[PDB]
């Protein structure tokens, strides 16, 4: 009764197809599946022992289109008024296609990464890459607190500058710790020696 | 004022009395089995044991036989309360109504006297002319049956004999005789007296007072034939008829003291004898023509610890015990090649004497899971209780990471789906499942090359298959294929959905409908969607015509499960959830009511809905976290309504009980997928599937608690959960005799590895103590740390100390030797399990027993024999004293919350201490000065502290609100007639406030918590209306049932709420439910208990 069945084919076209939904969803490149077929593929063709290197697979894909990212931002324009919304929309597209390739890969979520709590969350890993090649260690690091130092402090001398702009960037320092580590205290020593003349002048 | 809401998680189990008659019927044959305060009434059928009624009594069962007064068709049956109600009932069966009506009821307390040692004996006279009642030293109540009372008005006889041991009616005797042991400075001695009902006094008895063995404890009236008594002691058992006196020294029963005996012919030629170790023995008379002539007694076998035990028929024996599991053995005429008769035919759970308790989230649900030691010398074990469904295992079949089930009758005539389809990666594979058995047979018209997301039988005697690249519509009985529908665009479908009559997939960003004509597929509607499907469901329910009307949609990037018209595909509604992850699962089923519709997202929240058949607008919007793998719901249907089933990490059986949405546990591993199944060879079964292997059982639904046994054959004492090293560490103690000699191999004896202590510190039967380690997934003993020579260990904790990482089992022991009462010498000795091995990390001679250590904010506090100290945790790990307390008698129970300190006192029953760190000592905050015996003490809140004195009552302590204010106020009080023998917070489960489990001596598993004011007023009115309704079976009054009982203390209860009572209110008609609810509607009221029945 019921001879085997041969799992080869399984196998081995999986990498080429996470690679190229990997290429898809990165960059907005168009889906041919409509990302359901896929994430059935993600469901069929990963099992026990299948999802950690796969993992690893999906991870350095993604993980080099993030340093891809890099490259606009190195720089040496100081524009704060463009720069951070270069940041910001690097930051809307990082978030939507993290966003759905969770989309896809929620099967691996509710597998082994919701499942147990061994490695960081697509969400985890997606916001270290960013950080680390985006936002932190890089002068856009200092160049973008300075300049949200400027468009507050231009903010807090009457005209308003961009609501939106201030609160997604403040999302992005907080999310990454940037507003929690030392980077709260530009604000805050700025706000000082500023109020500080504005308080005594106006004494 | 406290309110607290009590009820009873698990009955008593512990059988603390049984006795057989005919009691149902005059040719029944009967088995009442008295556990603490359920009364038991079996049919002693020619196998085992059918229950018929069990019913609750108002009161601990102290008494029970079974009578026949003349004239009487059949056995009346007397009970004796703890609290004294005296009654006697009889069984009314009126077809399909069943009653136990109250022939006669009283309360036969006594105002004063000192209850005798020995314990409440109740007689009956053979002829049934009186109920002989020894409750108290130095009287002898009896209470007339001819006299045909309706009160039990009753009268004492003085007793010119203080000390009573045990007493009988003789048989054979004009008057109603007594025959009893008494312990008088001379020894003791066996008397009869004669009870004259007319001159309400005793009269000089047949055969005069003798001198027997010291230690005669039973006397067993011996029925007409011989007449005469048969008194057992510790050495010798002797028969007295007057002039007779046969006495025998069976070598065998010295070893262990005979506790229960049972008659088991009607002549008295065999009598059936339990010891305290298990043992039974057969006591035969030989008559000689009718005198006695001899006396022999043969070792039977062994049995549970038997508190009680009957002779039912045919060698049936059932072997009640309090210590153990209650039995069913069988006697054999020939021995078994190991010496025994008895063999064991059946087992009844008890949950012995709970001593020590702990809620563990074992398996790492949200799911609190008991584990109790449970039981006692021989039959120690430890217990594990959860709420869950069960079912049974039968077909297993091994096919690795399986992607689909699906019931299909392949025998075209049959309803029964006799063919299991399953799907893999890339194809399908049947399981013709013929019979039992199971086997891979191939069913023309389906492809064994292709995925499939569904198949099924559908209408026109048709099934269908749907394949990850096209569909087919095979017609059963001829042939194959005559309907094939694919895409246009031939791309495979990404998502689908099916039911009987028609279909709806999904191919990417757009869907398709169609719908099945017979040898025909006809496709209808089309829609363009913004986003891709994540999933469907079109299931018809309460359809009645043929066709479903609605449909369900999840999409992608726009999370919202909406819904369609079906004929059109129009957005009826579009409802966003939030999160980035797509639903998996989404169905709509009835629960009873109307359709629902469960949507769930890949981390187990799951969301139900209250769905029209017009507008199908969702509302309601109400969410449930389930597991946290993505999830999958299909439905089996079983006998009384749709049950759905979730699929995760966690499988969850999903349904409605008294129109509650209900989520419960099933205690399985994992399940991938299920179907139903309800083959020829398996009745309405499941199907389910796991990563490896295809597992089949069935599912009885009764949400009962389930309770695993692991036997230590010893005596378990404490249990604490060291979760960073996946064990629990049991205090366990084996009764060795002679150096000393293991009676029988205990879990100590078995453990993987094993050590002694070896301490430099301190330089017939004993009790030896050990640290048993046992792993907290195959609950078998790790490690078992034998304790010092004659040292006891009582009190153990699981904490890590001070500031070191390392997570300690900390416990602490008293030397025990003979010549003291109070122990002068223990300590504190801290291990380290770890690489399978436990390390004494550190140890500290105290001059005391320590009987109880909890730890305290980074410290330890310990209780020596009248002190509380707390101990810190040096640098160099050892125990470094920082505060003592003395003002206590004896400092038996800690408990802890925050700053502050409950102790539970022997008898000056409980303390708050603070400590105050700024200062570095104890502060005796408040004190509740009256004279409680504690058994258990918790804090439930704040300012909250429950109690438990050994009268079995419980009682809330509370800091009130000057030197008055040192007063813990008594806001609580309440009759459990339990003995609590450990309270802890946890919660069995997934309106009222915390919740404490407490475990009791009887088996009781009892659930404590916290109501607001105006529930608990509503409660309180709703409890005076059903004991004005609900009539108890003795007559009994709720209200002086659990009212505060002590031997200088009588009160009524208050701020608690019997939730058995309350509970109640479900079981009675209609009717007597607006007799309850006179004065809002009763539908509100059923809604509230049910509620409250939701937390157990």
């Amino acid at each position: 009764r019921d001879r085997p069945r041969l799992p080869d084919n399984y196998t081995q076209d999986t990498w080429r197809k996470l690679h190229e939904a990997v290429r898809a969803v990165q960059s907005s490149t168009s889906i041919r599946y409509n990302l359901e077929e896929l994430y059935q593929a993600v469901e069929n063709l990963c099992s026990h022992k299948v999802s950690p290197m796969l993992y690893k697979q999906l991870r350095q894909a993604c993980e080099d289109h993030v340093q891809a990212q890099i490259l606009p931002f190195r720089e040496d324009s100081l524009d704060s008024v463009l720069f951070l919304k270069k940041i910001n929309t690097c930051w809307q597209d990082h978030c939507r296609q993290m966003i759905m390739i969770r989309s896809i890969f929620l099967f691996l979520d509710r597998t082994y990464v919701l499942q147990n709590s061994t490695l960081p969350s697509i969400w985890d890993m997606g916001l270290e890459l960013f950080r680390t090649h985006i936002i932190s260690d890089k002068m856009v690091q200092s160049k973008t607190i300075d300049g949200i130092l400027l468009l507050i402090e231009r903010e807090r001398s009457g005209e308003a500058v961009d609501r939106s702009l201030l609160r997604s960037l403040l999302g992005m320092l907080s999310d990454l710790q940037v507003y929690k580590d030392s980077f709260e205290l530009k604000f805050l020593e700025e706000t000082n020696c500023l109020y500080a003349a504005e308080g005594q002048r106006l004494m | 004022m406290s309110y607290n809401y009590v009820v009873t998680a698990q009955k008593p189990t512990a059988v603390n009395g049984c006795v057989t008659g005919h009691f149902t019927s005059a040719e029944d044959l009967n088995l009442l089995i008295a556990k603490n305060t359920r009364l038991e009434i079996y049919v002693v059928t020619a196998e085992g044991l059918r229950p018929v009624k069990e019913v609750g009594m108002y009161g601990k069962i102290a008494v029970m036989e079974l009578f026949r007064p003349k004239g009487e068709s059949k056995d009346l049956l007397f009970i004796l309360t703890a609290k004294y109600n005296a009654c006697i009932l009889e069984y009314k069966q009126s077809g399909e109504s069943i009653d136990i009506i109250t022939r006669a009821h009283g309360n036969v307390q006594d105002r004063i006297g000192r209850p005798s040692e020995t314990g409440i004996i109740g007689i009956i006279d053979p002829e049934c002319r009186m109920i002989g009642l020894r409750l108290y030293d130095g009287l002898f109540k009896v209470i007339p049956l001819d006299r045909d009372n309706k009160e039990l008005k009753a009268f004492n006889i003085r007793l010119e004999e203080l000390h009573v041991i045990d007493v009988k009616f003789l048989y054979g005797c004009q008057a109603p005789t007594i025959c009893f042991v008494y312990q008088d400075p001379q020894g003791r001695h066996v008397k009869t007296y004669e009870v004259s009902l007319r001159e309400k006094e005793f009269n000089k008895g047949p055969w005069k007072q003798e001198n027997v063995e010291a230690e005669a404890s039973m006397v067993i009236a011996v029925p007409e034939p011989f007449g005469g008594a048969i008194i057992i002691g510790q050495e010798s058992i002797t028969y007295h008829n007057g002039d007779k006196y046969l006495a025998i020294a069976p070598p065998i029963i010295k070893q262990s003291t005979i506790v229960c005996h049972n008659r088991v012919d009607p002549n008295g030629s065999r009598y059936l004898l339990g010891d305290m170790e298990g043992r039974l023995f057969m006591l035969l008379l030989e008559k000689e023509e009718v005198t006695l002539k001899d006396l022999r007694v043969e070792l039977l076998g062994e049995t549970s610890i038997a508190e009680c035990l009957t002779y039912l028929d045919n060698g049936v024996v059932f072997v009640g015990s309090r210590l153990g599991d209650s039995q069913l053995v069988k006697l054999n005429v020939d021995s078994n090649e190991q010496g025994s008769y008895v063999v064991a035919m059946e087992t009844f759970t008890n949950l012995g004497p709970i001593v020590d308790m702990c809620v563990v989230d074992l398996e790492r649900q949200g799911q609190g899971q008991l584990v109790t030691c449970s039981g006692a010398f021989k039959e120690g074990s430890l217990r594990i209780i959860r709420n869950g469904i069960g079912i049974h295992e039968h077909a297993s079949i091994d096919l690795p990471g399986i992607k689909g089930l699906w019931p299909l009758r392949s025998d075209p005539n049959r309803e029964t789906d006799d063919t299991l389809v399953l799907s893999f990666v890339g194809q399908t594979r049947v399981l013709m499942l013929n019979g039992e058995e199971v086997e891979e047979t191939e069913l023309m018209g389906f492809v064994d090359d292709q995925q499939t997301f569904f198949c099924g039988n559908v209408a026109h005697q048709q099934l269908i298959q749907i394949t990850s690249a096209s569909v087919r519509l095979v017609s059963q009985e001829p042939k194959a294929l005559v309907s094939e529908w694919k895409e246009p665009q031939a791309k495979n479908i990404s998502v689908a959905s099916c039911n009987s009559s028609q279909v709806v997939v999904a191919v990417g960003r757009a869907l398709y409908y169609l719908q099945i004509h017979p040898q025909e597929l006809r496709q209808i509607s089309h829609t363009e969607m913004e986003h891709e499907v994540a999933c469907l469901d079109i299931t018809p329910l309460g359809d009645s015509n043929g066709l479903s009307p609605l449909c369900a949609i999840g999409l992608w990037t726009d999370i919202s499960a909406r819904i369609l018209k079906l004929p059109s595909f129009e957005l009826l509604h579009k409802e966003m959830l939030g999160g980035e992850i797509i639903p998996r699962s989404i169905l709509m089923t009835t629960f009873e009511s109307s359709h629902y519709l469960l949507c769930a997202l890949g981390d187990g929240a799951l969301f139900y809905f209250g769905l029209n058949i017009e507008t199908g607008l969702l509302s309601d919007r109400k969410k449930v976290t389930l597991g946290t793998q993505p999830t999958v719901l299909r439905t089996f249907r079983s006998l009384s309504t749709t049950n759905v089933f979730a699929c995760s990490d966690r499988p969850t059986v999903i349904y409605s009980s008294n129109h509650k949405l209900v989520f419960s546990n099933v205690n399985l591993k994992e399940v991938n997928y299920m179907c139903p199944l309800n083959s020829d060879g398996y009745p309405d079964s499941l199907a389910l599937a796991n990563n490896s292997t295809l597992t089949i059982g069935t599912i009885d639904e009764i949400q009962k608690l389930h309770i695993r046994t692991v036997p230590l054959y010893e005596s378990p004492r404490k249990i604490c959960y060291q979760e960073v090293s996946q064990c629990f560490g049991v205090l366990s103690s084996r009764i060795e005799v002679q150096g000393t000699t293991a009676l029988r191999p205990s879990a100590s004896t078995q453990a993987l590895s094993s050590s002694v202590s070896s301490s430099k510190l301190f330089s017939e039967e004993v009790e030896v103590h050990n640290l048993l380690i046992i792993d907290q997934h195959t609950f078998e003993v790790l490690h078992a740390h034998q304790f010092l020579q004659n040292e006891y260990a009582l009190s153990l904790v699981s904490c890590k100390l001070g500031k070191d990482p390392n997570t300690y089992f900390i416990v602490g022991t008293a030397m025990v030797y003979p010549e003291e009462a109070e122990p002068k010498q223990g300590r504190i000795v801290v291990f380290q399990y770890s690489d399978g091995k436990l390390q004494t990390v550190a140890e500290k001679e105290v001059k005391g027993a320590v009987y109880s250590m909890v730890e305290f904010n980074g410290k330890l506090l310990a209780s020596i024999n009248s002190t509380v100290r707390l101990y810190e945790w040096t640098t160099e790990k050892e125990l470094r004293t920082e505060c003592n307390h003395y003002n206590n008698i004896m400092a038996l129970y800690l408990k802890t919350k925050g700053d502050f300190i409950l102790v539970g006192d022997l008898m000056r029953s409980v303390l708050l201490l603070a400590y105050k760190p700024m200062e570095g000592n104890f502060e005796e905050i408040a004190r509740d000065f009256n004279p409680n015996w504690m058994s258990a003490v918790e804090i439930l809140d704040d300012d909250n502290f429950l109690g438990a004195e050994n009268a079995f009552n419980l009682f809330v302590c509370q800091k009130d609100s000057d030197e008055e204010r040192q007063h813990l106020q008594e806001v609580g009080l309440f009759h459990l007639g339990e003995f609590v023998n450990v309270f802890c917070h946890g919660s069995l489960v997934m309106p009222t406030q915390g919740s404490v489990l407490f475990g009791t001596v009887n088996g009781m598993i009892g659930l404590v918590t916290s109501l607001s004011e105006s529930w608990y007023n509503l409660l309180l009115d709703m409890q005076n209306r059903l004991n004005k309704v609900i009539k108890s079976v003795g007559k009994i009054e709720h209200s002086f049932w659990r009212s505060f009982h002590t031997e200088r203390k009588t009160e009524p209860a208050t701020g608690f709420i019997d939730g058995d009572l309350i509970e109640s209110f479900l079981d009675i008609s209609r009717p007597k439910m607006q007799e309850v609810v006179a004065n809002a509607t009763a539908d509100d009221l059923i809604k509230v208990v049910e509620e409250l029945t939701r937390i157990h």
